[PDB]
């Protein structure tokens, strides 16, 4: 199957550059036209161009022509986009998407998308969260569970990913959306809802990754000290 | 701004038809054919509905696509919870000599037209840990779930006392079964959090509370 996979996500100073990369496979590469289309935060898509990559001819969206770069690499089969002298207008999630089939940039569209790569562009200062174990309940009862978590304290910029136990846990896992505080920072936490009989038994790790900062932590959330049944 | 036009917002209850419109011009609709793209929340555009009315395998035909003149449309039938999300028209565009895009529309999918039930927010109330209490910090995190209608207030209290000071509360958001979800954070010195019997987070949700207590001795 076709699958297009992006780079992680950045953040970049207003008048600096990114450049995003976007890996191709599951079919012939160089006989498909790739696009570039963004999506600034809540806001609709906007195509920013095309690439062929047999030759390496682009065509950009007008309002982008002079500070945008397509090129290819055909050994790899990468296709990059990169954005220069960027403004706080530029945030937005970066989406390459392999075209439909067409032979010619007439009446092409984009039909199998990446995953997308937010590129936040800020003037304020980059932060990786700290990681806080959210210890479960006490509590033991005859088919009891108990709640247990990771708080993601005080990053910038979006975004964070939370997994437990490197995916590997999934059932009763509810990761929240984070708040953003009048600090400009954000915050969020994980929680997963487990048996009790079992906490002490179990190893529940979160696996936390602030690409922006190049943040990876892995917090271990262990019974209460308090606890004298787990 | 965009070159096609679409409704910011529409909204139907399960199991109705909706449609949504896509208004263009000479240049674009007039002359190419449409096409939609379905992105759920958090997910990469999907294509929908291409060359004005053929749907991609996989893609179910309650979802039907129409163009008359300059305008096209998008309709579904048997409207589901799944399909919440922001549909995107787009067609060629000989005039700026490349693919345009509608604003995108947002449908939201209503609760049961013969009323939803009321249900009640689960709270979990978490205490500060005793490593951020080391690094000389103090989170309270009150995590909110499962309740509907989507709109919850939140107020906190040191032993009975309101405290407004350090609270910071999300937006709700839907969750997958189609519930809300909201998460509240309070932000306390640890000798506040030492100079009281315990804290609380009150959740009230169309006129009920639902509270809960933490202490900083207790084994809960």
């Amino acid at each position: 199957q076709v699958q297009l996979v992006q780079s992680g996500a950045e953040v970049r100073k207003p008048g600096a550059s990114t450049k995003v990369s976007c890996k191709a496979s599951g079919y012939t590469f160089t006989h498909y036209y790739m696009h570039w289309v963004r999506q600034a935060p809540g806001q609709g898509l906007e195509w920013m161009g095309i690439i062929n990559p047999s030759g390496g001819s682009t065509t950009y969206a007008q309002k982008l022509q002079g500070r945008v770069t397509m090129t290819r690499d055909t050994s790899t089969s990468t296709v990059y986009m990169e954005l220069s002298s960027l403004r706080s207008e530029d945030t937005a999630v970066y989406y390459c998407a392999r075209d439909w089939g067409s032979n010619y940039v007439w009446g092409s569209y984009p039909k199998y998308w990446g995953q997308g790569t937010l590129v936040t562009v800020s003037s304020a200062s980059t932060k990786g969260p700290s990681v806080f174990p959210l210890a479960p309940s006490s509590k033991s009862t005859s088919g009891g569970t108990a709640a247990l978590g990771c708080l993601v304290k005080d990053y910038f910029p979006e975004p964070v990913t939370v997994s437990w136990n490197s995916g590997a846990l999934t059932s009763g896992v509810h990761t929240f959306p984070a708040v953003l505080q009048s600090s400009g920072l954000y915050s969020l936490s994980s929680v997963v809802t487990v048996p009790s009989s079992s906490l002490g038994t179990q190893t529940y790790i979160c696996n936390v990754n602030h690409k922006p900062s190049n943040t990876k932590v892995d917090k271990r959330v262990e019974p209460k000290s308090c606890d004298k049944t787990h | 701004q965009s070159v096609l036009t679409q409704p910011s917002s529409v909204s139907g209850t399960p199991g109705q038809r909706v449609t949504i419109s896509c208004s263009g011009s000479s240049s674009n609709i007039g002359s190419n054919t449409v096409n939609w793209y379905q992105q759920l929340p958090g997910t990469a555009p999907k294509l929908l509905i291409y060359g004005n009315n053929q749907r991609p395998s996989g893609v179910p035909d309650r979802f039907s696509g129409s163009k008359s003149g300059t305008s096209a449309s998008l309709a579904i039938s048997g409207l589901q919870s799944e399909d919440e999300a922001d549909y995107y028209c787009a067609a060629w565009d000989d005039s700026l000599n490349g693919p345009v895009f509608g604003g995108g529309t947002k449908l939201t999918v209503l609760g049961a037209a013969a009323g939803q039930p009321k249900a009640a927010p689960s709270v979990t109330l978490f205490p500060p840990s005793s490593e951020e209490l080391q690094a000389n910090k103090a989170t309270l995190v009150c995590l909110i779930s499962d309740f509907y209608p989507g709109a919850v207030t939140v107020a906190w209290k040191a032993d009975s006392s309101p405290v407004k000071a350090g609270v910071e509360t999300t937006t709700p958001s839907k969750q997958s079964n189609n519930k809300y979800a909201a998460s509240s954070y309070l932000s306390l010195t640890p000798e506040q959090w030492k100079s009281h019997r315990s804290y609380s987070c009150q959740v009230t949700h169309e006129g009920s509370t639902v509270e809960k207590t933490v202490a900083p001795t207790e084994c809960s």
